[PDB]
């Protein structure tokens, strides 16, 4: 029972960014954390009910509002490279127990980038099991990629005949830098999906692999020619061989 | 909020030449904050002792600062407070 | 009856100066102090600990100790939440009595609120942010039954213990003396009458008028000036048998 | 104020562990444990007060002894879905009154105990790219260069029959990339197909 929305989020240099977070109980205390990847969560505001915004126990240039209980919008006046990481949302309330647990919400991913034509949808490619593996494992692999896309903001998933499976897949943690060097390069990301050699031979079958990209919106400007790289989804797909 | 009253007074009988005890009771006062001086010929008595801050059923602070002494005919003793509630600090002299 | 009052001071001048001074008085005596420049309670009688053992009393010792630093901040954080200006003063008044208990507190010399039954309430003229204030205190309910066994269980069993330690003191009687002077004339005059260095408080004196207040004295006797504006002065006490203290003009 | 050990620890899958937690907090209330998968808000697993000496929340167990001031938190027979980051924070108050102390938290990775092995590489064709599978995970993956990519070790587990592997990928934008020469920076079984 508390949420925040947008999941993913990106932005350019120099523009407002708004964060929300709402909670559906009547909890008075919230708090917002920022956590860099791979670190600890630091308190950047908290509140004790409407009209209290304390700052927490962290600097940040950023502010909240608090004017209706169950919403708790954390707002940048103007968004620097360095603002790009997670927040989250949380709260304060009695439960299970005689005591006040701590509820979080989901958490947002946010990407500030110097300006908005770095910004690409990936292109996704499925990759056919090699006949070695087969005579030798009687097991076959199947292999997604997604490449040429920024920010990382990115969710795959295998779909096996239109219907989701979780077995046999694998996925990388982090997508990794096409050039490790520029400040702002592009990613690649890549999946595994696993069957028997017999159910992939079987010409009945289709393989289909699917990334979601979390891209720019509705109300973003856009003077270039190539169309705009707005939220979508890519496919790549594959049927079973002899 | 509240202003101070002040009282002067001695533990004996005051006969010139016999020690006695000279008394400065503060009272009736909020907030706390207060600075009190016992008086020998218009100068401050750095050796004075006083009493642990305590406060009456209606909220308000009371004070007794006292000090050894003995009475002469020439000698004037007083009693200075200010409180944040004073003008300018009150004096209240002791009368023989 | 000897009623046990346990009274905190605690004022704080900006976040960053406060101070939290304590004192516990047995009647008219008092029997305890504590001071901000100190991590313990103080004793002042000889019999201060009734019938504790140490054991007993160093378990209060911690419970005090964790309670001056706790409180302290609560205020603090208070004073963000509800938007108060600083400086400011709580005062706190506790105790008991063997035939009951209390706790009250105050703001700024007025009363806000006190521990009825098993929880904090509000009193009948307070603010609407004392609410607010009300509402999070009832949430620790560690606190809540640790003040309860306080004031019903420790409170009453330590009054005892020291009613029964310091029969000597608190039964004890001392004589008053008296005189007449002539203040400042209001052709009227002002027949001024002092009694002083008498024990315990309760006492008579008037002119046979402006009976003037009781004033203490640095050696738990009391002193009075009753005075009158234009003739006898006439004084009865515990410790004068009937007898009374007839001093003429 | 609140400490947590170790800062993190790979184990393999089926095992036990145990992870501390010490503060310094006076005066304490209570003490949680969370979880936090990547990419995730944390989870509450647990919350304790001074006077329990024990809870279990499904096959997480905690304990904490108020008098040393620390609690351990204990994974009985731990699998994939163990690999997260585990918090725990401590509270000075019995109300919203109080202060919140945070651990930097401790990363856990579980990892196949593969049994039976059989390092390949393999060369799969679009609709070309090296594909490392089925070794132990004694064995890591190292990185590039800029016009090669290689990816992290990965585990896939195939449910429906009782099987889990480890699997690298590595491709290249030049048109001259072999799978004999792809997986070079990194060391491999003596034993590897090709
Ligand atoms: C008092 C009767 C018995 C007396 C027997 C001894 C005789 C000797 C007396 C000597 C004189 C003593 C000096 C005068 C004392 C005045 C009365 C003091 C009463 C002290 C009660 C002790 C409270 C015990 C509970 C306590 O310490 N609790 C603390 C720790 O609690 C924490 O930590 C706990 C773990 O220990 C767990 C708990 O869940 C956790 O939250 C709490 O943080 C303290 C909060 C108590 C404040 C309530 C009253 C004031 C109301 C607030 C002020 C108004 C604010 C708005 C305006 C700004
Ligand atoms: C707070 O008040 C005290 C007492 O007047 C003073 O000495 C101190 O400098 C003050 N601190 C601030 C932050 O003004
Ligand atoms: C009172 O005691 C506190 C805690 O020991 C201390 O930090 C503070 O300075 C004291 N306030 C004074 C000196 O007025
Ligand atoms: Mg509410």
């Amino acid at each position: 029972d508390i949420y925040q929305t947008p999941r993913y989020l990106v932005i350019g240099t120099g523009k407002k960014i708004t964060l929300e977070c709402s909670q559906t109980m009547g909890h008075d205390k919230m708090y917002w954390y920022q956590q860099d990847p791979g670190m600890e969560l630091h308190l950047i505001h908290y509140s004790y009910g409407v009209n209290s915004t304390e700052k927490g126990d962290l600097s940040s240039e950023s502010t909240v509002s608090r004017i209706r209980t169950e919403h708790f919008p954390l707002t940048l006046e103007s968004a620097r490279p360095s603002h790009t990481s997670q927040y989250l949302c949380a709260s304060s309330g009695l439960r299970d127990r005689g005591l006040y647990e701590q509820y979080f919400g989901p958490g947002t991913r946010l990407t500030v980038t110097e300006d908005l034509k770095n910004v690409f949808p990936p292109e996704v490619a499925v990759f056919e099991p090699s006949e070695a593996e087969i005579s030798h494992t009687q097991k076959a692999t199947l292999v997604c990629l997604a490449t040429g896309f920024y920010p990382d903001h990115v969710e795959l998933s295998w779909w096996v005949n239109g219907k989701e499976v979780h077995s046999g897949v694998c996925t990388d943690p982090q997508p990794l830098k096409e050039q490790p060097a520029l400040n702002d390069s592009r990613y690649a990301l890549s999946s595994r999906l696993r069957v028997s050699a017999t159910f992939w031979q079987n010409p009945r079958n289709h393989f289909r692999c699917q990334v979601q990209f979390y891209g720019l919106s509705e109300n973003d400007e856009w003077t270039q020619d190539r169309a705009k790289p707005v939220t979508q989804i890519v496919s790549a797909e594959a049927w079973g061989r002899a | 909020q509240r202003t101070p009253k002040i009282q002067v007074y001695s533990r004996h009988p005051a006969e010139n030449g016999k020690s006695n005890f000279l008394n400065c009771y503060v009272s009736g006062f909020h907030p706390s904050d207060i600075e009190v001086d016992l008086l020998k010929n218009g100068e401050r008595i750095e050796k004075v002792e006083h009493s642990d801050l305590s406060f009456s059923k209606d909220w308000s602070f009371y004070l007794l600062y006292y000090t050894e002494f003995t009475p002469t005919e020439k000698d004037e003793y007083a009693c200075r407070v200010n409180h944040v509630t004073l003008s300018q600090p009150k004096i209240v002299k002791w009368d023989r | 009856l000897f009623p046990l009052r346990c009274l905190q001071i605690s004022s704080f001048a900006n976040s960053s100066w406060t101070r939290t001074d304590g004192l516990a008085w047995l009647g008219e005596l008092q029997t305890h102090s504590w001071s901000n420049d100190s991590d313990t309670v103080r004793s002042l009688k000889p019999w201060s600990q009734g019938t504790f053992s140490d054991q007993q009393w160093e378990t209060l010792q911690h419970i005090f100790r964790v309670y001056r630093s706790s409180f302290t901040r609560d205020v603090k954080e208070f004073a963000k939440m509800l938007r108060l200006s600083y400086p400011l003063e709580l005062q706190v008044s506790a105790g008991c009595e063997v035939h009951n208990n209390f706790f009250h507190v105050a703001f700024q010399g007025k009363d806000i609120l006190s521990f009825q039954g098993t929880s904090w309430e509000p009193t009948q003229e307070a603010p609407l942010w004392v609410n607010l204030a009300i509402q999070v205190l009832n949430q620790d309910k560690w606190t809540r039954e640790t003040v309860q066994w306080l004031l019903n269980g420790t409170c009453p069993q330590f009054v005892s213990g020291l009613l029964e330690s310091g029969k000597s003191e608190l039964k004890k009687q001392v004589k008053p003396k008296a005189w007449l002077s002539r203040g400042p004339s209001p052709g009227r005059l002002l027949l001024v009458c002092h009694v002083s260095g008498f024990y315990p408080k309760p006492v008579w004196v008037k002119w046979m008028t402006q009976p003037g207040d009781i004033l203490p004295n640095a050696d738990e006797t009391w002193y009075l000036r009753a005075t009158l504006d234009v003739l006898s002065c006439r004084v009865k006490h515990s410790s004068l048998e009937g007898q009374d203290i007839v001093l003429y003009w | 104020q609140v400490e947590q050990s170790p800062q993190s620890l790979i184990i393999l899958e089926g095992k036990n562990c145990t992870l501390q937690c010490n503060y310094t907090v006076s005066p304490f209330s209570n003490l949680r444990w969370y979880k936090q998968d990547t990419g995730r808000g944390p989870v509450s697993l647990t919350i304790m007060t001074f006077s329990e000496n024990t809870k279990s929340n499904g096959r997480y167990t905690a304990t904490l002894d108020a008098d040393t001031k620390q609690s351990s938190l204990h994974i009985t027979a731990s699998q994939l879905s163990d690999s997260a980051s585990y918090i725990c924070v401590v509270s000075d108050r019995g109300s919203t009154l109080g202060r919140l102390y945070f651990g930097r938290g401790t990363q856990l990775t579980v990892w196949p105990d593969i049994q039976n092995p059989d390092p390949a590489v393999y060369q799969l064709r679009d609709s070309s790219v090296c594909l490392f599978t089925d070794f132990d995970s004694q064995t890591n993956v190292s990185q590039s260069d800029s016009d090669v990519y290689i990816t992290d070790k990965c585990v896939l587990d195939m449910r429906s029959m009782d099987f889990k592997s480890n699997s690298a990928v590595a491709w290249s934008n030049k048109s001259d990339f072999a799978c004999a020469n792809a997986f070079n920076n990194s060391i491999i079984p003596e034993d590897t197909f090709f």
